[PDB]
DNA sequence: GAGAGAAGCGCCAAACACA
DNA sequence: ACTGTGTTTGGCGCTTCTCTC
DNA sequence: GAGAGAAGCGCCAAACACA
DNA sequence: ACTGTGTTTGGCGCTTCTCTC
């Protein structure tokens, strides 16, 4: 029996098959099985896309970064547009909710104010002041699902730009001063550079004719709702767990309820597809 | 009515010719504030809506839809000009005008606009419809009325003669006849663009516009609000050929007030960039002169 | 709330008007509010004038490197504790990383953009640095912004306020002849060259194919244009009804169908 | 100046080209700046592919794995014959030098007496006892680079597959012998389970007709070297190393003078190409 | 060196004739060695038999269940240090990892072998268990193996001797009627059937594209046919002179081009 | 002469065929030990590049290789056997044997034979000398003749019955007037590997061939080297159809030896094998009289 | 004289790292 | 709302240009 | 009666982890 | 000699089969 040489040994489908089975009757065997699917570490699900802006200065995304230079640790607080890829960096000496407004207000005199701005759950992203701060100027600011820097990808990778054009100069002179450094590396990449896709510098699209207007959204999601195996993103955990139902399913990630009280966001990335068990 | 993006594509043109015939109604503000505020209301909604709707969307222009957009755009701007008052006063009606001026530009950039079928639309009566425009003392419609011949000239072939010809015109009378004049600061950007364009050799044509309507274009009192622009076109026209550089230095220096004033200053920023173009090719012909008038 | 724009940033009129605000609502917070109550370059970027500025303060002095273009006055300062030759570099490339590289720029005589190190500063950009001795307008607005910001809250960490002044002055606060601010007049892109006797024909956007982002497809659905590109996404037309911004990393570059 | 430009801010092709050069210049430029070639983790080099035995019985991976089972910590040594695939795996309490024979030995039981054999430099198979052992049997012995476990690529996917189906089993029970288990495992992987692209068991490999003879083999290399920017294996590091001669290069890796002393074995996915300096 | 052969392993002369030795060398070191000096089933893996020996030790005892095919004598040994229900079904699973699974298994009466457990174990796998009360040979093949090996090295850990010893019975001595070895007659693939009124057509290997190792090369060169298959690479004939064996990850699956 | 894979395509068929000739040399073994051991090293190397060459390459067989080869094969194995000395002796000639062997094994096998040229060269002449050498008591030869004799049985279609013939007319000699026999294990078993392939309903001829060949097969001596092959037969040929098997235990009582003798065993063996098959279908129909058989 | 090398130029998938 | 992304790089196809029989 | 749903089956690129 | 690799998986194209106007 082909359930019953599973059941013992869990072969594959082309295993089953010789023992005498159809392809979907293995296959449903391979479905059915709760020892495969939590042990395979593979999966086949979606890609997310971090939410872009649909014009300049209407969503941001900021980050900090650490940076080793005459026994010095530096903070670069760097805000990048998601329209245009325009990038606001300053460095301090400590990352703190202050410098946190400071680096904002900067990078609004620099490139203008933004509709909302995005950040990871950083310490001095949730203070009350920076909440404040960011009310004060009509700032909507959101968070990130935590233990995912992947979800803040644009500002990521403009950290690893800044950074490599940092140590390009300072190859040449361990002397240069860090402001000057900085602002030879901004005008570099603002003004210089050119991207690699659309063929033009971010402040030509910065500052490009707003002309067009704002396309229109549409906030309606999928009704349906399915069962899923998933890990939990802070720590890693080599089976997966569940499977349970999603409350409810937005375009990147879901709700999953984790233990009997408390619910929790998940990206695609870490979950897996499962059968319902009625 | 009804939103344009709601109907089915057979009859979404003829919606859209309705809505662009519902915008040929005129609103007066400067009669009184307050009248037909939900009809004002309503024109700017179907304005913003017209032009989200023609940028987004391809293969919507056809020949049925060129003609009388054109004909909103003379409903709703060749008009009599406001009286002259001599910080400049905004028009009343900006809303709309700032509206239907973004709605013109956009609709003339759309990449399936054919310049072929204006030909037989747009013509000279449009163009001097719309130069007549310039003399607003609004910055903003001089703005626009910028943006937007500019690309009007450079999509059509046939009517650049008539446009030279046309501020050639009222650059003489502007020097001449009436010195009442405000839209000169953008006509000598519009005139540097097109400097620019030029090649080798250059036509006699241009060296009349210099030595006619350009450098007299000096002697007039309100030089200092269009100092920068003017100079500009020059630096445009020498680089091309510096042989015929001492024609302009020899009337130049012909303009210069013999007296001191305040105004004296800005002619010398101009030699300054002029030296600057000029020293290389051995220019010491008018050097001696040159000096000997900065001297005294 | 136009309210509390100005109160937060003492901007001008029209910039309330540009806003939400109406003619005499600004009129009003304007004499509502307790404190509020010629072109030498041709081109952007072409003449800059440095000026140093002495801000005074109770118990202490601030140095203030002002750079402002003498074609749209936009406005870069920093403020400093002390002066000298390698701080006005650092000033410098500052107002060229938030500006541009200009072409010329114009000082007065001093100890600092006269030494050796600021002319080698210049040389190495290929900038032409000319000396004189005797705006003064665009220190006086500074000046009294940073005032009013300071009356209005005297626990400010000195940086704040010099970011919320470039800000107003530059992005906010309307020219009274042209009515333009100064960063739309500063970086207003400029009308193209028009060649003779050749048509100026409109670029063509090119050609891509595309996958509808969140459904784990592996098609490729066609081939279509782009209304709009940008950093990260391009606008692609869906269906004949909407469209959507669609990633690069889910686009492929195509040549067209003809 | 398009070099000066570059010397100054190290901008990238597209910003010398509207500076003045052809495409050509600007690129020449960028290849020849050492501070762009240092510092960018970019580099495009060939992919290396262990050896693989001409016949069954020619050429075996090995290496030890650590498996977790009732507060004990079982040590699998593995062998995977490079032609069939075919796995002996057996479950000790430490990892020896006398265990590693005592494998071996199982191994050759169980599947026949391999010519050459290949493992990680462990610490185990570079004893003398065990090249002892090898020598009495006439069974050549190398070793891989050091740090780099992709050069033992097939018995480490191996040692994955293998603990996969250890998971499986003991999801069902938890109470059933590590022994047990490891048989089971072995008799589904080898007998019953079909390798993905050849649609053929192990064991079919293992024992098909040898009819089939040796093909021919060929020692000749390329007999031209070039100069590597380089990332020692051991370490890892921000920016690359060098450049440097290669002294001669086989395919997969190079040997590298990394001081002026010692030269070292680096793979191709740690090497950059480099320009002559003359 | 088939004289090392034999003092490591003492194997039989065919042994040593398979390998570089001569039936009179062969001769030589069986004669100066000191320590040397039916078929009740049909198929293989159809009926075994399972026995329990004692190993005889100076100060201790061992245990060896041991499995024998009864179609090649394909022998499957393991060693313990006491016996009960759960021993023999590890040692049966044992033996079905190096041979596979047993149609039936022939056992004698004990505490073992008719316990629940095995009873069990046996059902779990469709196998029928049949019980007998009174093949020995082998054991004694076995016996004299391990006894040899250790007088050969007294410091042996027990577990080597038994590996070397099914090594040296199931790979390199012959069976003396056909003359092969244990393991070829046992793992050797049988005879397909031959259908009745359809020829027997060959098999056909598939098509493939391939890049050529080592070139960073992006460009499939052509497709062509495979001279065999295995775990990991197939042999492709790069040109009309030598052929490599490529790696599956450098090919790709392809149509014949007929 | 030259390695056949350094010359170039143009003539290296000509060069295969020069070695194929080249090995149609004859050398013996048993006459004396060392006689032209450099002629015999050389054949060696030849046998082995040529089988080598033949496994790489495709497209290489072609008509005017096709004769000759087997024309080889005749020379080196079609010949007078050794004489008989009733563990047995290995012929000393058995290196080239092997090479030549393992080669024609790997021709048959090429994905290049074609089955439709091969029946103008192989005929029933080729069939009976290859089979007559399954006499030979050397049980190397009569592995390699059982793995050949199967291909040549499978891939043609035209020489299937003259086979079965002349394998019933070997067995009626081996049982009637010869004893002397020992290729007769192998033959089971390609017995076997045809009858599997059986389809239904089944062909009287198969039913002659059972009730008079291969039942009476048990009445010899030396049934106990060749016991499992044939039992084998019989259960690959009564599960195809289980209504014919009550001939075959009638008969196979008949067969038992009426006294004591150690050959009792395997009759008993078989009969396990039949009654794990004859059970279902309520066959009882003889089961009293093999149970009062089985008594005495 | 003219087609074959040679330089030029644009495009791209795989790798890489951002705590 | 929740959600990975932008730049570097040897190889390739393709176009333009020059030295040779 | 017959073409449209529906089930069946084989193939595959991207992800994953092996201390 | 030095050198990454084999299995899982939802989606797709393609073939075979069944219920309906
Ligand atoms: C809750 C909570 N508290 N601490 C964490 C946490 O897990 N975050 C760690 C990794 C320290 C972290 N990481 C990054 C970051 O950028 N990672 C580098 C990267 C970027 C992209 C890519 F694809 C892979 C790696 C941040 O920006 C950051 O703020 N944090 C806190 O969650
Ligand atoms: C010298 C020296 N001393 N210690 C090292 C050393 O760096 N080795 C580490 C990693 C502990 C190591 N690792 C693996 C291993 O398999 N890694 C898991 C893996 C496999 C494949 C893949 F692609 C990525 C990771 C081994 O087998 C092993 O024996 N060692 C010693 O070098
Ligand atoms: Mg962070
Ligand atoms: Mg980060
Ligand atoms: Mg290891
Ligand atoms: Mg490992
Ligand atoms: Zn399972
Ligand atoms: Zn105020
Ligand atoms: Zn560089
Ligand atoms: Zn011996």
């Amino acid at each position: 029996s082909p359930a019953k040489l599973h059941s013992f040994t869990h072969c594959g489908q082309a295993a089953l098959t010789l023992h005498g089975a159809t392809t979907t009757e293995a296959l449903n065997i391979l479905h059915s099985c709760h020892a495969c699917r939590k042990n395979n570490p593979q999966h086949q699900m979606p890609r997310g896309h971090i939410r872009r802006g649909l014009l300049p200065n209407h969503i941001w995304q900021g980050d900090i970064t650490h940076f080793k230079y005459k026994n010095t640790l530096y903070r670069l607080h760097v805000w990048v547009d998601t329209f245009s890829g325009s990038v606001s960096a300053t460095h301090k000496k400590r990352e703190t909710s202050s410098e946190a407004i400071s680096s904002l207000l900067h990078a609004i005199a620099h490139l203008g104010r933004p509709s909302h701005i995005n950040t990871d759950n950083g310490p001095a992203y949730a203070s009350q002041e920076f909440q404040h701060a960011c009310t004060s100027l009509a700032i909507r600011h959101t968070t990130h699902i935590p233990y995912n820097p992947t979800s803040s990808g644009l500002v990521e990778r403009t950290n690893g730009i800044l950074k490599t054009l940092l140590y390009k100069y300072f190859s040449d002179n361990p002397n240069l001063p860090m402001d000057n450094a900085l602002s030879v590396a901004l005008w570099t990449i603002n003004h210089l550079n050119v991207l690699t896709h659309c063929q033009k510098t971010r402040w030509q699209l910065h500052h490009s004719p707003r002309l067009p207007p704002i396309p229109e959204e549409k906030p309606v999601t999928t009704s349906k709702t399915h069962w899923y195996y998933f890990k939990i993103p802070g720590l890693n955990s080599r089976q997966w767990k569940g499977p349970q139902r999603a409350l409810q399913e937005a375009a990147g990630a879901a709700l999953i309820p984790v233990s009997d009280t408390a619910a929790q966001w998940i990206p695609w990335k870490l979950l897996k597809r499962a059968v319902c068990p009625r | 009515l009804l939103h344009i993006r709601d109907v089915p594509p057979a009859d979404q043109e003829k919606l859209f010719i309705q809505k662009l015939r519902q915008c040929c109604v005129l609103f007066d503000f400067v009669s009184d504030p307050l009248s037909d505020l939900k009809w004002k209301e309503v024109k700017r909604a179907a304005l913003s809506e017209m032009v989200e709707y023609i940028t987004h969307n391809r293969n919507v222009i056809t020949e049925p839809i060129y003609p009388e957009v054109v004909h909103m755009f003379a409903v709703n701007m060749f008009r009599t000009l406001p009286p002259s008052s001599n910080e400049p006063t905004l028009e009343a009606a900006w809303p709309h005008l700032q509206l239907v001026y973004e709605f013109f530009l956009r609709f003339l950039e759309s990449p399936d606009f054919q310049p072929n079928i204006a030909k037989k639309y747009i013509d000279q009566k449009f163009v001097l419809q719309l130069l007549e425009l310039f003399d607003s003392e609004d910055p903003r419609e001089r703005d626009f009325l910028k943006t937007t011949l500019h690309r009007i000239y450079g999509k059509f072939l046939g009517l650049r003669a008539y446009i030279r010809k046309q501020i050639n015109n009222i650059f003489y009378r502007f020097i001449y006849e009436t010195e009442h004049h405000n839209g000169i600061a953008e006509l000598l950007e519009i005139l540097g663009s097109i400097i620019n364009g030029f090649a080798l050799p250059l036509k006699e044509e241009h060296k009349i516009f210099l030595l006619k309507v350009l450098l007299p274009l000096h002697k007039v009192k309100s030089l200092s609000v269009y100092h920068p622009q003017l100079a500009y076109c020059v630096v445009q026209f020498l680089e091309k050929d510096s042989t015929l550089t001492e024609p302009v230095v020899m009337a130049l220096l012909k303009y210069w007030p013999k007296t001191h004033s305040p105004k004296e200053v800005m002619f010398l920023n101009e030699l300054e960039e002029i030296l600057d173009v000029i020293e290389p090719s051995e220019f010491v012909k008018i050097m001696e002169p040159l000096f000997r008038q900065l001297a005294k």
